[PDB]
């Protein structure tokens, strides 16, 4: 029902830089203000966003009245802000269809509701604003607007302060926000502040704070946006034109920010990893100040796209049920060895049941023993007693471990012990359980000895009897429901967990998500996780084993469960990097190293060819230099040094030099001059 | 390897089924103590005979191995726990007269009425029927009467029957490698010479004449005072200089003189000590009672009360007619429970003995991780000494006035410091020698250097003569007048109360020292003092395991007891007493006895 009339235009895209703009806060409510790395959905650094000037100096004036395709894909910065209520509401439908469902986006203070609905119209919807006497000039205009029904989801509240009027300056405006929708959180964090500058997108500290979480989280792949053309008086000429203003579009990407949350999740100076040789070091430094001298950097020139886990398809319910409610009564020597078989458990779920003593674990923590999951495992439940729960220990010594069950000094695995009280004491004494405290040697870590022998204590051939000096080992606990509890009957499952090369059996529960073909992923598999691209490549792997090696445990291959396929891993981005002359005065410009293999194949092999505009004018077209170590591209080279003395800049001569002498247009570099 | 670790293993092996057999001998044992029936007789005869049974065949299979072989000395002391308890010497018939003996006294003692000739019938047993007769009951021609009948009453059935019971004891004593029952009683107090320097029971007789020597002038100050308070109340029937009748004391036979405190107060009239109405409207009971003696512990420093000590271990009569012979008890079971009972009231002596045994408990629990032939006391006198430390630490008004228990309108003056002082002075002072002379006097007719036909003409003169106490008929011979007390009915080992008397102090001086609370250990109490709270509880966790004089020149710097911390606890008590019987004489005469006046 909408024609594309005069005054549109065609895409002509300003690709600009994106500044040190537009950085969230996660975690709203305040942290232990540690400076680590925040990895997710995040906007980069002075990447190309694309800046449209819908101005209206003359009659055209270039008008990006457009409505241009943009892609949604893990995120939007949107900085379409100014005081003067210009092309305020925006459609955010996934395709824009009626079938598609429409996020629509209130940036005015007149009615703060968001809904869904369903949101069904043409290619260009509109507003505008004649005139009114409270400054407002009628903002609100009659037409179509598309339309409200059936809403799936569904936000009203008071329409509460957002702007007003109109600009004072050309962009007085700083009230950027980022939206991304996912896991019923919702993302309209904005810094509604005025900040004047001529025409362009400004560098001004990211700093935006958290706004409010929505529980909408479906899902958006692609969005639009929408314009407000004035009818009554935009200029003299009562035409239908979209006052000066001039509007931003960027996208998020998988990647890495580093955020102080020092007062209440507030930053001194944000750094996106994936920006410049200069960001990554300050991410591998962990502060918010970068050293002087040679640096290695992180692995996150690329970060991973998404986090991809592959568990086999078992789906299958594990005998636990019967472990913890076991009516298997065994004893310390004759301690049972129920193996889970091929299944998934409910781990660190018997750790949230609040009737269970000592879950101790030594080698695997609760916490990373649910997504690293495990080859073989084994049960090991029996009777103890207090002292000996403290006895278990692997790294304990005693008459339940030297002369009974004993544990490994490693044992990569964990122990659960619980009370047993009403249910293995009798009143008359329940002798039932036993303990070997006799033995000829200590016993060898998962060693049972069933052996109910003469012990032989001494040179007597007892064959049968306890004589003066012969003793039976096989003696009982001796427990009662008024006894006490350091001499309590305690149940103890000592949940042998181990992992070889072998394929996974028992795993934890969560859905296994679907492989990705080629891209940096977070690869997590069968637990183990890592970055790294995934490929299709076949190589000599052995068909039963899943964990592979490559060189110094790189391991490359690992196994599909499903379709029985290997997939190796081949990181995005390679080690070896050194940072030859960092940035912290005023030697603005920077360059790690990356591979001893050629720089030609850092877009191409390291995957930069996908990478910021900074990545390019540093990176990936800009000035190589090369050394023993590898190559790197920022720097350039020099026939011109010196003696290499101070530890900056690997091995040829390269330090905090100076250039603001011979000119000061660009003050300091990192050529490579001189180890000063 | 060597027979040491044969040593080690087989005290493994015995500790292991001591626990386990034990824990329900002990636990029949405590349920005939709580509750008396028909089939508790045959729980007694296995929990007696079958635990005696596998204990003397497992020391009987002890006896070859060497002890002076045994190079660590926990073990080697367990060895002479062990072997030197070994086999009874007597015969099957002598040793089940001797269970009949203890039977048959323990049965006649504890069933002992004295009944009114005009009417037989209405009469009351000792306890608690009798107790109250000799206390605030005046006109003491009724306690004449019941204590001329008690004596009868336990002498005609039980002079001929002690005295043949001391010939079989002093023949288990000496096939014991003892010379009499007193060096069996006294084998406790032994250490080697590398640590204890030996300390023969030879140093232990020495060492209590030593302790008795200079607490008689205190003692002896006390007992002229209650002569003077017991002038104008009981007219005539105490000499000015000479001793004081035996009929008039506390309680019966003179054990304690707990009841002649509101006889013996000087200035009482102010608010005192007592809060047994307090006791009564604040709802606070025995189990009350119990949680304050653990808050008391928990700021102390020592382990609190277990779960079964929560649901078991009944201390009054529970509703059901569980008839019990309710005396202060505590029980080590073994394993990991641990019991207490007696007929527990709201009063400040029966207070102080829920602490006392309370701190049983915690002594027990303390070296719950020793051995079971380690796990007892260090020896016969510190494990009451712990718990009457606890006692007497938790007494002090300051500490009734801290946590809630005395009323806020209560003065500290010098006074009523004396008054406390003063009950103090009576339940330990007016106790120390009569269980002197009667340790002692034990230890003369277990010796046998006295005949049957002089053991009361020799009761009666150091009852003149340490304890300065007179009786009104000597009784002869046909009778057995110290044969009527708990501890020598059942023929328990009676210098553990002399001995925890003497470490008492000893104890409550580290407790004020290491605890560095002021006063001259009067208002001491030891509560919130973790560090000298966890010290007492390594002198309590060594145990026996180490000769108990080690424990006491770790804990008080002195291998050997002595008297001194009596001074630093009694001494203005004591410059009290010089300035209170300059009227009278200090000491007493044997000369006036209401027989011969
Ligand atoms: C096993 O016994 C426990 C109680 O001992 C049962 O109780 C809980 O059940 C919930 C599920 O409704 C579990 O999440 C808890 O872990 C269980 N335990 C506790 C301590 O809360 C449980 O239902 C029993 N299971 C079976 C299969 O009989
Ligand atoms: C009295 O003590 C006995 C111990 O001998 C307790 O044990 C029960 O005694 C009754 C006698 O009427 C027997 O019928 C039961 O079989 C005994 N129970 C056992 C052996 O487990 C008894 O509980 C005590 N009385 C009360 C009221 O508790
Ligand atoms: C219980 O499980 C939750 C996961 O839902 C976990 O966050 C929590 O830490 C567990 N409880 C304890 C005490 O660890
Ligand atoms: C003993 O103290 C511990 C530590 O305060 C407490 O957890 C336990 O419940 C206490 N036991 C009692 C009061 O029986
Ligand atoms: C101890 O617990 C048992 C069962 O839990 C109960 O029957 C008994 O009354 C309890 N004893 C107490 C609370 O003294
Ligand atoms: C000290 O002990 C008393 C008991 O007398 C108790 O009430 C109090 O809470 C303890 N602590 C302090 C700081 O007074
Ligand atoms: C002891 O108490 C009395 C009051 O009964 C007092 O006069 C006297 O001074 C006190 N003794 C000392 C040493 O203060």
């Amino acid at each position: 029902q909408c024609v594309n009339l005069t005054g549109r235009a065609t895409i002509q895209p300003s690709f600009t830089n994106s500044s040190h703009r537009g950085v969230y806060y996660p975690d709203t409510i305040f942290r232990s203000n540690s400076l680590v790395l925040s990895q997710g959905y995040f906007l980069p650094f002075y990447s190309n966003i694309s800046w449209y000037y819908a101005l209206t100096k003359t009659n055209g004036a270039e008008k990006r009245v457009d409505n241009p395709i943009l892609d949604f894909k893990d995120g939007i910065y949107f900085a379409a802000t100014e005081k003067s209520n210009i092309v305020r509401g925006w459609i955010f439908g996934t395709t824009l269809d009626n079938t598609s469902q429409s996020l629509l986006i209130v940036n005015n203070a007149t009615n703060v509701i968001i809904k869904v609905c369903n949101f069904q119209f043409c290619y260009d919807p509109y507003l505008s604003g004649y005139f009114h006497n409270n400054k407002t000039w009628s903002t609100r205009e009659f037409a179509v607007y598309s339309s409200y029904a059936n809403c799936t989801f569904e936000y009203v509240s008071k329409p509460f302060m957002l702007d007003i009027s109109g600009k004072s300056g050309l962009f007085d405006t700083l009230r950027e926000f980022v939206f991304r929708n996912v896991d019923g959180y919702f993302k309209i964090y904005s810094k509604y502040s005025p900040v004047n500058v001529n025409s362009n997108l400004p560098s001004g500290f990211s700093a935006l704070e958290p706004l409010v979480e929505l529980p909408a989280g479906i899902n958006i792949t692609r969005f639009r946006t929408l314009l407000t053309i004035h009818r009554g008086d935009p200029m003299p000429n009562n035409g239908w034109t979209v006052f000066s203003a001039a509007y931003y579009v960027g996208y998020l990407a998988p990647r890495t920010f580093m955020l102080k949350y020092n007062e209440n999740g507030t930053i001194t100076d944000a750094v996106d990893c994936s920006l410049d040789p200069l960001s990554e070091a300050k991410c591998t430094l962990k502060s918010f100040t970068v050293e002087k001298g040679i640096y290695q950097t992180s692995n996150f020139r690329v970060q991973p796209t998404d986090s991809i886990v592959r568990f086999p398809n078992i789906t299958n319910l594990c005998p636990f049920g019967e472990v913890f409610n076991a009516t298997t009564f065994a004893s310390v020597y004759a301690w049972n060895r129920k193996r889970i078989s091929n299944c998934v458990a409910d781990y660190s779920v018997l750790y949230n049941s609040t009737s269970f003593s000592t879950f101790k674990c030594y080698g695997v923590s609760p916490t990373k023993l649910n997504d690293l999951c495990f080859t073989n495992v084994y049960a090991d439940s029996f009777v103890v007693r207090g002292d000996e729960v403290r006895q278990i220990a692997p790294g304990q010594t005693g008459k339940i471990a030297d002369y009974n069950y004993k544990l490994p000094d490693d044992f990569t695995g964990c122990v659960i012990a619980w009370n047993s009280n009403n249910l293995d004491s009798k009143v008359g004494g329940n002798y039932n359980y036993l303990y070997r405290l006799f033995r000829k040697s200590n016993l060898k870590p998962f060693e049972r000895d069933i052996s109910t022998e003469i012990y032989q204590a001494g040179s007597t051939p007892c064959n049968g009897v306890e004589g003066f000096n012969c003793y039976f080992p096989l003696k009982s606990y001796g427990f009662h429901p008024t006894n006490g509890v350091g001499y309590q009957p305690y149940r103890v499952v000592v949940l042998s967990f181990e992992l070889l090369n072998a394929p996974a059996t028992v795993c934890g529960p969560k859905k296994s998500t679907n492989l990705i073909k080629n891209k940096c992923v977070n690869f997590n598999f069968n637990g183990l996780t890592g970055t790294g691209v995934l490929t299709e490549s076949n190589k000599k792997f052995l068909p039963f084993q899943q964990f592979g090696r490559d060189i110094a445990d790189t391991t490359d291959a690992v196994r599909d469960p499903q379709t029985l396929e290997i997939l190796d891993i081949t990181p995005c981005s390679f080690g070896g990097v050194s940072v030859i002359t960092p940035g912290t005065n005023a030697s603005n410009q920077v360059a790690v190293l990356y591979q001893d293999v050629n720089c030609t194949e850092v877009p191409v092999a390291i995957h930069a060819d996908q990478l910021t505009p900074t990545w390019r004018v540093y990176s990936t077209g800009s000035n190589v230099f090369q050394t023993r170590a590898g190559c790197l591209i920022g720097a350039e080279h020099v026939n011109n040094s010196y003696e290499c003395d101070i530890p900056i800049g690997a091995g040829i001569c390269a330090s905090y030099q100076t250039q603001t002498n011979s000119r000061s247009v660009a003050s300091q570099s990192i050529i490579a001059y001189t180890m000063s | 390897s060597t027979t040491e670790d044969r040593a080690k293993i087989f005290l493994d092996n015995f500790n292991h089924e001591a626990e386990d057999l034990s824990y329900q001998s002990s636990l029949a044992s405590w349920e005939y103590n709580t509750n008396i029936s028909d089939e508790n007789v045959q729980k007694m005869d296995e929990a007696g005979a079958k635990w005696s049974a596998f204990y003397e065949e497992q020391s009987k299979l002890a006896k070859n191995y060497p002890l002076e072989e045994i190079q660590t000395v926990p073990v080697k002391l367990q060895l002479q726990i062990l072997q030197q308890s070994g086999s009874p010497v007597l015969s099957e018939d002598k040793s089940k007269r001797l269970n009949s003996i203890l039977n048959a006294m323990s049965t006649i003692y504890s069933t002992g009425k004295v009944c009114k000739p005009n009417n037989p019938q209405e009469c009351f047993l000792l306890e608690p029927g009798l107790d109250n007769i000799m206390g605030t009951s005046k006109d003491y021609n009724e306690r004449l009467w019941a204590w001329e009948g008690w004596r009868a009453e336990v002498g005609k059935q039980l002079r001929p029957l002690y005295e043949e019971y001391v010939a079989l004891k002093n023949e288990m004593a000496r096939g014991y490698h003892y010379e009499d029952y007193g060096d069996y009683w006294r084998r406790d107090y032994e250490t080697e010479e590398s640590s204890g320097s030996g300390y023969s029971r030879d140093q232990l007789m020495k060492d209590v004449d030593r302790i008795f020597t200079e607490i008689k002038p205190l003692y002896e100050h006390l007992h002229a005072y209650v002569r003077t308070k017991l002038m104008d109340t009981y007219p005539f029937h105490i000499s000015p200089t000479g001793c004081l009748p035996a009929h008039l004391l506390g309680d019966m036979w003179g054990r304690f003189w707990t009841n002649l405190y509101p006889l013996t107060v000087p200035f009482g009239q102010k608010p005192n000590i007592d809060v047994t109405d307090a006791m009564v409207n604040q709802g606070w009971d025995a189990n009350r009672i119990f949680k304050e003696a653990e808050k008391f512990f928990v700021s102390v420093g020592l382990p609190n009360m277990t779960e079964g000590f929560w649901n078991n271990s009944m201390l009054t009569e529970p509703g059901d007619g569980r008839k019990v012979v309710c005396h202060p008890t505590a029980w080590d079971l073994g394993k990991g429970d641990f019991r207490i009972k007696m007929c527990t009231k709201v009063t400040m002596e029966d207070f102080l003995t829920a602490h006392h045994e309370m701190g049983h408990i915690q002594y027990d629990m303390a070296y719950a991780t020793q051995p079971y032939l380690l796990r007892n006391g260090a020896n016969e006198g510190f494990h009451e000494a712990v718990g009457e430390v606890m006692s007497l630490s938790v007494a002090t008004p300051k500490h009734l006035k801290t946590m809630g228990l005395l009323s806020p309108d209560f003065l500290e003056d010098n006074e009523t410091e004396i008054n406390f002082l003063l009950k103090q002075a009576l339940n330990i002072v007016g106790t120390l020698p009569f269980t002197y002379m009667l340790e002692k006097w034990r230890w003369m007719v277990f010796r046998g250097e006295i005949p049957k036909e002089e053991w009361m003409k020799k009761w009666w003169e150091m009852k003149r003569d340490l304890v300065g106490v007179v009786e009104p008929v000597p009784h002869d011979e046909t009778y057995c007048d110290p044969a009527s007390l708990f501890h020598v009915a059942n023929d328990y080992s009676f210098i553990r109360y002399y001995t925890r008397t003497i470490f008492e102090f000893q104890f409550h001086e580290a407790l004020c020292r290491i605890a560095q609370h002021d006063g001259p250990l009067h208002k001491c109490d030891i509560s919130n003092s973790t560090d000298a709270g966890k010290k007492l509880h390594q002198m309590l966790s060594v145990g026996k395991s180490q000769p108990w004089t080690v424990t006491l020149k770790d804990i008080v710097d002195s291998r050997n007891m002595d008297v001194g911390p009596l001074l630093r606890y009694f001494e203005p008590l004591y410059t009290w007493l010089q300035e209170q019987n300059r009227k009278s004489y200090v000491g007493w005469n044997t000369d006036w006895s209401p027989y011969s006046d």
